């Protein structure tokens, strides 16, 4: 019964070892793309935080 | 070494299949932030676009009018 | 405590200062025609006070609150604000009396779908299936929400979202005794779910769960669908789930029901099952 | 006999199941009538019929053994359509039978 | 056999060891990722605030 | 269905509205002047009726109103409206007919790449590929894609999605071209991938995919290749695939069908074997002559 | 491709009616004194030409076009464009020739650092430190770039980043035998994360590492740093980095190469080492 045992982890292990494989790989994908994002979305920040005093002062020469 | 190999096959039996199933939840829960950042990516860029053209076209018509 | 206390004495000050509020702004508007002006500014009260209603612990009256403000501002020709408004006494009247938080979240799915947004219909839907399904007893309702949820996701592309709320639907279909739409459903997830490089390895368990309900007819039926699967998916066999139910199958043949029990708890033992798993099992044995 | 859409159902009698007849409506048919059952272009079986009261019209009753044959499910759909023998060419002089204990 | 079931225990050992040598790292991944929601979540508050003021601000003017 | 009868009954009346306002528009660019609003309007309308259309699972009719406001909004000297409804026709008419949602990709595509935007480009080019390849029945337009993909995604330093589009059209084309392009970028993703500690741990399986398209040439040169592999990532002896491939080699020089058939069904035996590979083994068992 | 090629010469022709622009503010911007916008949409088609040139893989071509338009565009107003415009340069540069790269990426850094966005200049900084690793020599340059996006992120708290930046740093000196700077920031990181439960698992390594550095320079004063830091963490004696440290200083008090060098074959036998470990270890064990 041991034999089946031996034969029931080594294919469990192996398969374990290729899920992480692939859950590394998303993780990292996940990961650029938030690194681009979190880019993105600072200079929309920025770029509106700008508009809005450049406006409200052209409305002040008004 | 009987109760011993029961103790090892029983305590491996369970752990392999604990550790099994948590990795195939996590696995299918991983996509559907996936897809969400994949719209949430959409959604930004569109803004982005939406005022970067509002306030450009904004100020020249101001400037159109002073 | 006494913070709770001053924030309820000051919101029912600001409550009668609101009342105020309106009723001197229709006359002014009546007597002078001064605009829409303290309209809004009776809507912000509005708002404020309900927000310090939640503050003081009482969300019956901070979402009545919530709920003045929204269709006063709805009457104003303005309908986001007051879709958020009916969205956050929605959420107020989650607890204590979820009734007409029904009415109203039904109320901010229309408006929203009326504008042509899906995504949010979607969660008001499924958060109204959940609050009848925890709440209440009438599966009927929670079936046709997570159903239409399914249906606008899918139709939008979000096919990992449908799949949750059609695997919800099919397994509160089988549980009230009805096999078709199970068996639809669960078949056409795994089929699916083949050629998927991640979810492939559990495309299986769908399959065995469909093959458990189809036994609920017969012996026979039951061994066609599971060979058919086996074909289908070649390497279904190398799980113990084809071995078990060959072990169901040839047990119930034979009525040897001491050994499909002993079997039934040698894998409850090796793994243990669920209630669904249980009751289906000790269904399926009864004849 | 163009044939007709009728749904596969189970033997309503353990008397009916000795009979080898398939059991169907006395609306639909007449006892002693044969039909071909159709489930695929090259799955076809013959059987003689035998009315029973209880049968539901649009239906074929069948009993384990002969679902075990023609490879039939409660509950599917299947094609019968009346079948007519050439008497001249079906009346049997010899017919032999393997045969062994149902019952290990 | 037993020689067999000792370079098999090689083998479970290698791949463990390996395994959860990739989990630590997959952990920290993590971790980062977890850190740089908040900041988003927070600047996008903030710009969210700002132009809503900022408009409404605008539009009470023009009147 | 009730509602879905009244749904097609307000569908066809916005369907009449808009037509009562395409003669509005007719007759403001002919008999009336400032129009645009106008028009515009009728834009907002027909964006309206084809919601409501996807709405009423009637996915033609939706995407013909979409192409319809799409391309009468095109003459406003407005370009991102323009992008947006195509893109949103070509989604409606994703389902039942693909054919014109390729040539409104398409054009979405060109009018994106005028702008500048080529991460979106990429997504798109990405979605044509991979509904020519599911529902059309061709694969070198979608080799065209891929490729056009690939350059995008590594031109704008979208190193990893550049791999794996790049690593999919490799594994596509050895099945039906030429293996001097599939070993050629199985070496380059592999080479990509050893330094960085991503794929170290899985560049074995390209190293193996690349000796398989070596060996279905040729021998000699295979066993070169598998030498100068094993030679500049020294891990790979310990390998199994190592193993299995000297094993085979092995056999295969002696010309005995038995020995390679055996080793085959015993690798087999552990894991589970895949469509490509067996493909790919079978075709090279039947030179064995 | 070979079409769009002729579209890049006759983009090499807009940059020639963007040098009537110019000439336009030479001579007739006089009477056009109002055309602010004028400049800014010759700057427009400054960025299109380059983005053609950039379709047409003509790196320098579009590098130069950027710059072009960056210093057109910085007229002391829309800084942060400029700096966009800047960072596309150095992209575009990063490929073929990228030493003016260096330059426009300082220069948006000091602009960045003027609008005071540290973590996009940290980032730059990391860029720029990598480029070097990777095209050029020069360490020094890049550990102090290194030692600037540190300080910037830990700034803000952004504890993480930091941590990461002064591993690699602490890597390279020990590369580079400053062994003090070394142990010290592999002391702080492993102690840091041995605070929080997510990074418990990880510390065994970094104080390996830090051990390996201190018995690098006095042998006699190892064991009083790894029994300092058996103590300090109970849980390092049992881990095999540990005994394998123990095994080799032990072994080292006899002058017998064989026990060490078997001790280090048997812990190669059950994984793979790195290059800085095999090296560090051929450099100390000489002696």
């Amino acid at each position: 019964t041991r034999h089946s045992e031996i034969i029931k982890l080594e294919n469990s292990i192996r398969e374990l070892h290729d899920m992480f494989m692939d859950m590394a790989m998303l993780v990292e994908s996940q990961g650029e793309m938030i690194d681009r994002i979190e880019y993105n979305v600072e200079h929309a920040v920025d770029y509106v935080e700008r508009a809005v005093s450049d406006t409200k002062k052209a409305v002040k020469y008004q | 070494l009987a109760d011993e190999s029961l103790e090892s096959t029983r305590r491996m039996l369970q752990l392999v299949e604990e550790s099994k199933d948590a990795g195939i939840r996590t696995l299918v829960m991983l996509d559907e932030q996936g897809e969400q950042l994949e719209r949430i990516e959409e959604g930004m860029d569109q803004i982005n676009k939406d005022m970067k053209e509002a306030e450009k076209n904004l100020t020249d018509l101001g400037k159109f009018a002073g | 405590g006494m913070d709770t206390s001053g924030k309820q004495a000051e919101a029912m000050a600001l409550l009668a200062e609101a009342e105020r509020k309106v009723k001197n702004s229709q006359s002014f508007f009546s007597g002078l025609f001064g605009g829409s002006s303290k309209i809004e500014e009776a809507c912000e009260i509005y708002a404020r006070a309900a927000n310090m209603f939640k503050m003081a612990k009482n969300w019956s009256a901070a979402g009545n609150a919530f709920c003045q403000a929204a269709q006063l501002h709805l009457q104003l020709q303005s309908k986001h604000d007051a879709a958020t408004c009916f969205v956050d006494a929605g959420n107020a009247f989650k607890k204590a009396d979820p009734q007409e938080a029904i009415n109203c979240l039904m109320r901010a799915i229309e408006i929203y779908t009326d504008m042509g947004r899906f995504t949010i219909a979607a969660k008001h839907h499924i958060s109204i299936a959940e609050i009848y399904e925890t709440e209440l007893v009438d599966v009927e309702k929670a079936i046709a929400h997570y159903e239409q949820s399914a249906d606008y996701y899918k139709g939008e592309e979000s096919n990992s979202s449908a799949n949750k709320c059609l695997l919800k639907v099919a397994g509160y279909a089988a549980q009230l005794e009805q096999y078709q739409k199970a068996i639809d459903i669960y078949e056409q997830v795994g089929t699916s779910a083949m050629d998927s490089p991640l979810l492939k390895y559990s495309a299986k368990d769908y399959f065995f769960k469909a093959a458990l309900c189809h036994f609920c007819i017969d012996m026979l039926n039951a061994k066609l669908a599971v060979q058919k699967y086996e074909e289908l998916f070649p390497a279904f066999s190398d799980s113990r789930e084809c071995k078990l139910m060959k072990k169901l199958l040839e047990a119930h043949e034979e009525q040897n029901v001491d050994s499909y029990t002993e079997s039934v708890k040698e894998y409850d033992s090796i793994s243990r099952l669920d209630q669904w798993l249980t009751t289906m099992l000790l269904r399926i044995k009864k004849t | 006999m163009a044939g007709r859409s009728m749904q596969a159902a189970r033997c309503p009698t353990d008397e009916l199941s000795l009979s080898n007849c398939a059991v169907v409506s006395e609306k639909d048919y007449q006892s002693g009538q044969h039909v071909i059952v159709r489930t695929s272009p090259n799955h076809k079986y013959i059987f003689t019929l035998r009315t029973h009261p209880s049968v539901v019209p649009g239906s074929v009753a069948f009993s384990l053994p002969q679902r075990k044959w023609a490879g039939l499910s409660i509950g599917q759909e299947i094609e019968v359509a009346l079948y007519s023998f050439d008497k001249a060419k079906q009346c049997i002089g010899t017919m032999t039978i393997e045969i062994d204990f149902l019952q290990k």
